[PDB]
């Protein structure tokens, strides 16, 4: 089972290093949008800033307040990282180039994005003080209210292809990406993704609690680090859901005529150049959408909790329960119900 | 057939002999429903039948709605009283 | 694009995931023995892969075009004895 | 030992008041979640239930849209403010 | 018709303020009457007991179920007139009896769950429908959330009804584990004799029967009927019992059970004995409903029990409405109001009612003597049929217990009449306010049926000997 | 300007040794004429290129690794 | 190697026992809800063991994802007092706890069999001794799984139950509103 | 596409004293065979519901004084009353088909409709979009559902061949 | 209504014996229904596997004591 | 107030203009949801007649012939 170990370590290294440099990419992208620069002093152009923030936080005290719990403030960030990471297993970087390769990959991601909420739920119970327990409630109501809207899109597109295998959903996008017939769902999925990560313009609780003496994530040491490797990974993960659902995933220009012209045989070079091209399409798509998280952060102001719950349950949900009726009708009009394969 | 019967029995006993609070009562109800579904799904596998899984999915729906209604009723009790004491209903 | 300093970390992310996907491709291929990985396999396709494992000497995804089977095939048949469920 | 099986083990082991909209949002998330989850069998059996189970799920969704309509027009999720701005008129007895 | 009612009302009520609630109740009242008039000809389909299976094999439609459907509607057009027609246009009776917005929707949903039970042919429809009838009735108890006792009531009824839904589902899953079926039509003389299913089916009967107050788990339901508002008590106390008893009568599950014989005996004794010291009205009438549930339990053991059940359930429902209606009318003539929800609690508050309104007491006597089984009132001809069936099938000790239970129950039934015909100082001599017309005509019509419906007994027997034979 | 052509042309102008020195000290690549050196040994330059905004024409190259 | 994965079901049985005792004994109810989540996970494990991972995932995304989120969402907002497990208050139930345990277990096990002699009805439940052969046929042609079958029967053969569950969910919407939301206007 | 039954049924079952036409008639035939008696019953209920609430408001007004009900309730009244009337008329026609009432005119119209369709080569009761197994499922769901009219409406729309008549 | 259907949407494991029993029920009236006993017993054997289990217990006893 | 509701029964078309102007988030949701079932009812037979018909169904299982067995030969032993 040696190469299985090799394949795990490659994936984990690639994902975690991508997370670490997404922090730097967030800061430098946001800076140049603000007509400044940097971090560009802690490395050769700032390529070691994230590891410096880490190593500082691992040599920092593990301090626990008097009236707090220890175990809950400790395991809850750890379980958040774990749950956020296992969603990476079902994510393909080539046709079957997946560690999981389950036939229920959509449902696995959807059940794990349901397990994610518990970090915010247990945070408020780390503070026996009374206001934090209402601030966590605000931040849970946004997530459970917006997970309905992300799911509904998973179901709308699965009406087009009747399979929960992620690779199969991507292979049906050879003909067309599902962002062309369902372009408005691209905005909706990207809005709700930004909300579920509690990112701006949906960062109500972290700001509302940064003013108050508590109701935020007042951790320190290692738990800080895990929470900031679990936010910047849930971001890539939710961006990946956008990728393999609407943007074709690993798909690109047909590389048939090129590979025919240049190779003549199926060697261990063509397989490499193929997997490079596929993953590169998947990667540049994740890059543009991570850029878009940052682009959105740089521009839009913040929402309030009333505006936000009103946005969800009174504007988005009606459009979706409408789309639930128009698309099956659109298939029934033309005799185009997809098969189970 | 074993695990379901055990969770069901222990949760009925912890529902009956709870002198402490009420959330244990809610929990024991949910665990009883879980154990039922496990009994039924084991039988549905052994028979290679579908009616068991149909009744199971139906139980999941009905149990979730049960908890919703129960936790609105509790909120009404709390509206009026302000504290849900250990031995009140 | 003007601001290369901002795009370098994107170039790190792009190149890391790129090499990760290409390397996993070669590793899956070496696991399979020179063939692209399968996906969305059902009951039938699995039962046939097991039948292939019975016809070849357990050599994974190696195929055989012979019209007639070696005499081991008649005695290599497997049934599967399952534990009672409780 | 599969790579999913190797990974799914390795990672883990290496006084106050409230507004009732705060609670309704959670309480209502249940049934809408059960609706969207009960829609999964349809999307995965959509061909075999051709044009019959289509109509069945539409009557399903319409019945559920009714309850959503009741929720909206009650304005359940709206927050209500007590310290109202006065809009009476100023009237002086002469 | 129920569904289009429930669907339309949701929209029409959300569009409507708190001030239209009475008119909306009046509308659905008239609509139900138009159904019961115009669609009633469908009894012809059930000639010669032609029985139909619907929606696959999930539902079953025969003359039994249709008559139960008409009865539930007749109950639901009388229970709605009580909310939609104010007795007196006084401020007190506005505050005392004002419908809420969502009440009527929950009533109709409970009607639906009641009818899906009786019409059920598979256990899956039963489990879905009993959950519908159960959840709707958790909320109906709780809708008056401005009262402490109702809040306590709904909470207890939720927990102790959830436990019994667990018991029911445990029984169904056992039946399926044994036989690979959810349908009772897959039984017959061969399968009954050949298989040990006695435990697996009595557990069904008990899990359904403890939801209606059968002994010795009567107290929780009695605390609920006492603690809830009177106009909710008159609904919760009846409809759930009709539905579950009708399902157990139609499905000939417990032909000659020893456990059922024991429990039914205990109900007649408890419901007759424990209701003697009660000073409160609702607990008294709840113990009455229990002993009548005992009498109706005794025909789960018969295999030919339709006429006796249908006649008794009909007169029980009529007398049950009428007596609660008399208690509601009498609130005008008492001296002390105990609550905004239960204006009348103690039996000693009806003292002297003869000197205020005597014909209200005539109605109370007719209804009381109907409960006791005094002829020529309909209660005689109902308890007579039960005695015929049990003695025809071989229950003798139980008939003596039945006689004894009727005698013991005369005492708590006559407590009302005795205090009512007593004398009182400070009588009524005049009152410029007047009770509503409709509620008086409804009460009268129920009284006249309890009194004179013995005239039609042969005609009913002929119709039964065609459509049920 | 923050463009790559700037750093490339500058690294062609001033040699790789000065490139690694500038990368290890400033964090940027900058090329310009010498104006002179002080008594501590610190050298001071000036640029004329259009790409360099106001307040970035003149710069320093310290002698000691512990610059202040 | 083979028998390293032989007793996983017994392990889950033991673990479910533990989590039940812990739900019953915990001081703060929040911990009891966490143990309920552990129990739903163990159930999802067992369902994967017997070949129903689809229900494992539906459980994790229904029960844990919504119901338990809500249970914490309640106990976070309400002042649910308690009374820690004791010996003065709960010991009195030990004889009845024990009698109820033995009888209810033996009955829940005897009930599933059709033998006429009582003791044999339990000795049949304890007969889990023999292995079930699994043969391979070639008649299934499609890629139908359990979820597709559920959709087919639920939306064709049993449509009425679906069109009644819609009304159960309407109750789940409409009752909680009526209870919580005071339509004073 | 074959329209050949998968499952046996009864041939000429007698639900009443009079002969049979169909046991699961399509919505179209039920609406096209309606007598004027049915449309009069439609308008009877359509007028009797709003008139019923006016009658009731005359008997016990909602306040102390009579006032005619608002047009809001009258509109909703008329809609539900048409729904009640249609359900009654859909039932009265369906029972003329089952053989429960007098069905002379409907017998002749069906004999004429069916012979004309056989002359044109069309399948009696028609051709469907569905596989035969769903046809049988539809007939099993929808047959004799009018008996549940008090509870729910259900209607046949599928053009299945499992009507309760001889093969020709 | 959903009876006789498998997890793959097909006939279950014990369907055939159920079919024979239902055939012989349709053939017989309640008096003659005794003829359906062995068919029903075959159904119950397919479901619960008792007589075969006892057969194997006898075989195992012979392998267990008569050899050791 | 400035832009309150004029009522559906006091001019439908005027209500529809008011809703499209002040409450699009419901109006266009209703229009979406009504455009599916209605078009499915109306346009489907046109598409079946003029554009193309409905496809012939898929096998779904072994198509067991509806006949009686025939005596064959060839490929026998020896
Ligand atoms: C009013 C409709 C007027 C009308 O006659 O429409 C005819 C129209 C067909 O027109 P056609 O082109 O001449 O085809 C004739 C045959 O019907 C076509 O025969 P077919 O074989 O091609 O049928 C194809 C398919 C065609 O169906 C479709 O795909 C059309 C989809 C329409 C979507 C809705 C609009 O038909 C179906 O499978 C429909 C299944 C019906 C399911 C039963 C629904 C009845 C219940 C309604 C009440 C609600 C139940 C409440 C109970 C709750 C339980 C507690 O059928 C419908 O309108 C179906 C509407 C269903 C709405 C309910
Ligand atoms: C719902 C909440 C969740 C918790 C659930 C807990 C598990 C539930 C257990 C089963 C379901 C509860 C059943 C409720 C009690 C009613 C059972 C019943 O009435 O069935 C009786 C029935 C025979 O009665 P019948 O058909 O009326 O008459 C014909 C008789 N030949 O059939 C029978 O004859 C019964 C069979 C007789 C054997 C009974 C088994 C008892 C074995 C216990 C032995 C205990 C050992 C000794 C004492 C130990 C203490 C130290
Ligand atoms: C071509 C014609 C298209 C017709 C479009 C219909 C116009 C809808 C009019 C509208 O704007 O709705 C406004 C109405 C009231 O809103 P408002 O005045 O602001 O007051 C509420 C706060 N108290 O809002 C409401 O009453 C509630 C509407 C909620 C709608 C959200 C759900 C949309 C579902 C889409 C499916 C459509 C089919 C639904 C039909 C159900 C049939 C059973
Ligand atoms: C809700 C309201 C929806 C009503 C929409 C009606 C629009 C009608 C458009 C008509 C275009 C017809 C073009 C055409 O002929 O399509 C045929 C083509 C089939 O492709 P082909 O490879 O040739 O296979 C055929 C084998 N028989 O391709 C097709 O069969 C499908 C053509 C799809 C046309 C677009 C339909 C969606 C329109 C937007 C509504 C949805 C927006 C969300
Ligand atoms: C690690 C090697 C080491 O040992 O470090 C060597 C150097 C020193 O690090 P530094 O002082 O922080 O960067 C210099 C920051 N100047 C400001 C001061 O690393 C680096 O510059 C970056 C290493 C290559 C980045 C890989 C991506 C001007
Ligand atoms: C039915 C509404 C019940 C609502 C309560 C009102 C009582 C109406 C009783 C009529 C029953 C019937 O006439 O029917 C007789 C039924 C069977 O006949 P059926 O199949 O149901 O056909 C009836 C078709 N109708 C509905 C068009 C008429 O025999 C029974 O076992 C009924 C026993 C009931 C005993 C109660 C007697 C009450 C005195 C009635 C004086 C008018």
């Amino acid at each position: 089972m040696i190469i299985n170990i090799v394949e795990i370590l490659i994936f984990l290294v690639c994902v975690l290093f991508s997370v670490a440099y997404l922090t730097v990419a967030e800061r430098k992208t946001l800076a140049y949008m603000q007509r400044r620069l940097g971090p560009n002093f802690v490395g050769y152009y700032g390529l070691l800033q994230a590891f410096a923030d880490a190593v500082k936080l691992l040599l920092k005290e593990i301090v626990l307040p008097k009236e707090s719990n220890y175990i809950i403030l400790v395991i809850s960030p750890l379980i958040t990282l774990i749950t956020a990471l296992i969603g990476w297993v079902v994510i393909p970087l080539g046709p079957g180039i997946t560690l999981g390769e389950l036939n229920l990959g959509i449902l696995f991601s959807l059940a794990i994005g349901s397990l994610g909420v518990f970090g915010s739920l247990l945070s408020g119970w780390s503070s026996n003080s009374k206001y934090s327990l209402l601030g966590s409630i605000r931040s849970t109501a946004q997530l459970i209210s917006y997970e309905l809207i992300l799911t509904s899109i998973f179901i709308i597109i699965i009406m087009f292809v009747s399979s929960l295998n992620i690779t199969t959903i991507i292979e049906t996008q050879r003909v067309v990406w599902y962002c062309i017939p369902l372009l408005p769902l691209l905005l909706i999925f990207f809005i709700a993704s930004v909300a579920e990560t509690a990112r701006p313009p949906f960062d109500l609780t972290e700001s509302e609690s940064e003013l108050v003496a508590g109701y935020f994530t007042e951790y320190s040491g290692s738990p800080f680090v895990f929470f900031f490797l679990a936010e910047y990974s849930n971001i890539i993960l939710i961006s990946a859901f956008n990728g393999y659902l609407l943007l074709g995933g690993y798909l690109s220009f047909n590389y048939s005529y090129l590979f025919n012209i240049l190779f003549n045989d199926y060697s261990y070079v063509s397989f490499l150049f193929e997997g490079l091209i596929n993953s590169s399409a998947y990667a540049i798509k994740l890059v543009f959408l991570m850029f878009s998280f940052i682009w959105v952060r740089a521009a839009f102001p913040r929402f309030t909790y009333d505006n936000l719950i009103n946005f969800c349950w009174i504007i988005l949900l009606p459009l979706l329960f409408g789309i639930f009726l128009i698309i099956p009708s659109t298939l029934y009009i033309f005799d185009s119900f997809p098969t189970l394969i | 057939m074993f695990i379901g019967t055990i969770i069901l029995v222990l949760s009925f006993l912890g529902f009956v002999f709870n002198r402490r609070n009420i959330i244990l009562a809610f929990i024991c109800l949910e665990t009883m429903l879980l154990g039922i579904n496990l009994i039924l799904l084991r039988n549905s596998v052994l028979f290679d039948d579908i009616s068991g899984s149909l009744f199971a999915i139906v139980i999941i729906i009905l149990a979730g709605v049960e908890s919703a209604i129960g936790l609105s009723l509790l909120v009404s009790y709390y509206r009026l009283r302000g504290v849900i004491n250990s031995y009140g209903i | 694009a003007i601001p290369f300093e901002a795009l370098l970390p994107y170039g790190i992310i792009f190149g890391l995931l790129t090499a990760g996907g290409g390397a996993m491709q070669v590793l899956h291929v070496y696991r399979n023995g020179g063939v692209r990985d399968r996906f969305a396999i059902d009951q039938w396709d699995s039962q046939m892969m097991e039948r292939d494992l019975r016809l070849n000497g357990g050599q994974g995804r190696k195929q055989v075009d012979q019209a007639t089977a070696p005499e081991a095939f008649k005695h290599n048949h497997v049934w599967k004895s399952e534990r009672p469920l409780i | 030992m599969n790579t999913f099986i190797i990974f799914i083990i390795l990672i883990p082991i290496v006084r106050l008041a409230f507004n009732a909209a705060f609670i309704l949002v959670a309480i209502l998330f249940l049934p809408f979640d059960l609706e969207i989850s009960t829609l999964l069998p349809y999307v995965m059996s959509i061909y075999l239930v051709s044009n019959y189970g289509f109509t069945i799920v539409l009557l399903f969704l319409l019945i559920l849209i009714i309850g959503f309509v009741y929720e909206i027009n009650t304005n359940a999720l709206k927050i209500n403010k007590h310290n109202k701005p006065n809009t009476d008129s100023l009237i002086y007895k002469l | 018709m129920l569904i289009l009612a429930i669907i339309s009302l949701i929209t029409f009520v959300s569009m409507s303020k708190l001030s239209d609630n009475r008119a909306i109740i009046r509308l659905i009242n008239i609509y139900l009457i138009l159904v019961l008039v115009l669609d009633s000809f469908l009894y012809l389909l059930f000639l010669n007991n032609q029985t139909y299976t619907v929606m696959g094999e999930l539902l079953i439609f025969n003359s039994f179920t249709f008559y139960i459907d008409m009865l539930i509607y007749f109950i639901m057009i009388v229970i709605s007139s009580l909310y939609g027609y104010n007795l007196y246009n006084n401020n007190l009776y506005k505050t005392l009896f004002e419908p809420k917005k969502e009440l009527i929707i929950l009533f109709l949903i409970n009607i639906l769950g009641a009818l899906l039970i009786v019409h059920s042919n598979d256990f899956i429809t039963l489990f879905v429908a009993i959950e519908l009838q159960s959840y709707s009735i958790y909320l109906i108890t709780a809708i008056y959330n401005s009262s402490y006792k109702a809040s306590k009531a709904s909470m207890l009824y939720f927990f102790m009804g959830g436990i019994l839904s667990i018991l029911i589902a445990y029984s169904i899953n056992t039946y399926y584990s044994v036989l690979n079926s959810y349908t009772l039509h897959s039984l017959d003389s061969l399968i009954i004799n050949t298989l040990d299913l006695n435990l697996i089916l009595i557990a069904l009967s008990l899990g359904l029967l403890f939801k209606i107050g059968i002994a010795p788990l009567h107290k929780w339901l009695i605390s609920i009927y006492e603690n809830t508002p009177i106009l909710i008590t008159i609904y919760i106390s009846l409809i759930p019992k009709i539905s579950i008893l009708s399902y157990l009568v139609l499905s000939n599950i417990s032909i000659n059970s020893l456990v059922i014989s024991i429990l039914a005996i205990l109900t007649l004794l408890v419901g007759s004995v424990g209701g003697l010291l009660q000073i409160k009205i609702k607990r008294l009438l709840a113990f009455s409903g229990l002993t009548n549930a005992g009498y109706m339990m005794l025909l789960l053991l018969l295999n030919n029990n339709e006429f006796s059940y249908l006649y008794y359930i009909t007169q029980y429902s009529i007398s049950h409405l009428a007596i609660f209606m008399i208690i509601i009318f009498s609130i005008y003539y008492i001296n002390y109001i105990n609550n905004q929800y239960n204006p009348i609690i103690y039996v000693n508050q009806l003292k002297g009612l003869i000197h205020d309104n005597a014909y209200l007491v005539l109605s109370m006597a007719i209804v009381v003597f109907s409960f006791i089984g005094i002829p020529p009132l309909l209660g005689f001809f109902g308890k007579l049929n039960i005695l015929m069936s049990i003695l025809n099938n071989g229950y003798y000790f139980i008939s003596i217990v039945l006689i004894v239970a009727s005698l013991i129950s005369a005492l708590y039934y006559l407590y009302l009449l005795n205090v009512s015909i007593q004398d009182k100082n400070n009588i009524l001599i005049n009152s410029n306010e007047t009770v509503s017309s409709v509620l008086s005509y409804i009460l009268s019509s129920l009284i006249i049926l309890i009194t004179f419906g013995f005239i039609y007994n042969s005609l009913i027997i002929d119709i039964f000997n065609v459509y049920f034979n | 300007s923050s463009s790559l052509y700037r750093v490339l042309r500058n690294a062609w102008e001033v040699g790789p040794r000065s490139y690694w020195k500038q990368l290890n000290s400033i964090g940027d690549t900058k090329s310009g004429r010498l104006v002179g050196t002080d008594i501590y040994g610190n050298k001071f330059y000036e640029t004329d290129h259009q790409d360099e905004i106001h307040l970035r024409t003149r710069y320093v190259e310290y002698k000691e690794k512990d610059y202040d | 190697m083979m028998y390293l994965t032989y007793y996983f079901i017994e392990i889950t049985i033991f673990l479910a026992i533990l989590c039940t005792i812990f739900i019953i004994s915990a001081k703060n109810p929040m911990v009891s809800i966490l143990y309920m989540i552990a129990l739903f996970v163990i159930a999802a494990m067992y369902l994967y063991l017997i070949g129903l991972g689809i229900f494992s995932l539906l459980y994790i995304m229904i029960y844990i994802g919504a119901i338990a989120v809500l249970f914490l969402f309640i106990i976070t907002l309400l002042d649910i007092n308690s009374t820690e497990l004791s010996v003065k208050s709960n010991i009195r139930d030990l004889p009845l706890v024990l009698i109820s345990l033995i009888v209810l277990t033996i009955s829940g096990l005897m009930i599933y069999s059709n033998d006429s002699i009582l003791i044999n009805k339990l000795l049949e439940a304890f007969g889990n001794d023999y292995n079930t052969i699994i043969t391979q046929d070639w008649f299934n042609i499609e890629n139908t799984t359990l979820l597709t079958t559920i959709g087919n029967v639920l939306l064709t053969n049993n449509a009425f139950i679906l069109l009644v569950l819609a009304i159960v969910l309407l109750l789940g919407i409409i009752g909680p509103i009526s209870i919580t939301m005071k339509h004073k206007e | 596409s074959s329209s050949t039954p998968l499952v046996k049924t009864s041939v000429n079952y007698s639900y009443g004293d009079y002969p049979l036409i169909d046991a699961d008639p399509h919505f179209k035939r039920v609406v096209g065979y309606m007598r004027p008696s049915d449309y009069g019953v439609i308008g009877l209920a359509t007028a009797a519901l709003p008139a019923g609430i006016c009658f009731a408001e005359w008997l016990d007004p909602v306040k102390g004084k009579f006032a005619r009900p608002s047009v809001k309730f009258l509109r909703v009244a008329t809609m539900l009353g048409f729904a009640v009337g249609f359900g009654a008329a859909y039932a009265r026609s369906s029972l003329r088909f089952f053989g429960v009432t007098e069905n002379a005119r409907e017998y002749k119209k069906d004999e004429a409709q069916m012979a004309a369709r056989k002359a044109a080569g069309l399948e009696p009761y028609g051709t469907s979009s569905l596989t035969p197994e769903l046809q049988e499922i539809a007939a099993k769901n929808s047959a004799h559902s009018i008996a549940g009219l008090f509870i729910f409406p259900w209607f046949n729309f599928v053009n299945h061949p499992y009507h309760g008549r001889e093969q020709k | 209504t959903a009876a006789g259907i498998s997890l793959t949407g097909g006939r279950n494991r014990c369907f055939s014996e159920w079919q024979s029993f239902m055939h012989c029920t349709a053939k017989t009236d309640a008096k003659s229904r005794a003829q359906c006993l062995p068919n029903f017993e075959d159904y119950m054997e397919c479901l619960h596997h008792t007589k075969e289990k006892a057969r194997l217990r006898e075989i195992e006893s012979v392998l267990k004591q008569k050899k050791e | 107030m400035i832009n309150a509701n004029p009522g559906f029964w006091n001019g439908p078309f005027r209500y529809l203009r008011w809703s499209a102007h002040n409450r699009p988030h419901l109006f266009f949701a209703f229009a979406i949801g009504i455009a599916g079932p209605v078009a499915a009812l109306t346009l489907t037979p046109l598409r079946r007649k003029y554009l193309y018909p409905d496809h012939s169904p898929l096998p779904q299982s072994y198509p067991l012939p509806q006949r009686a067995r025939e005596q064959l030969t060839g490929f026998d032993d020896e």
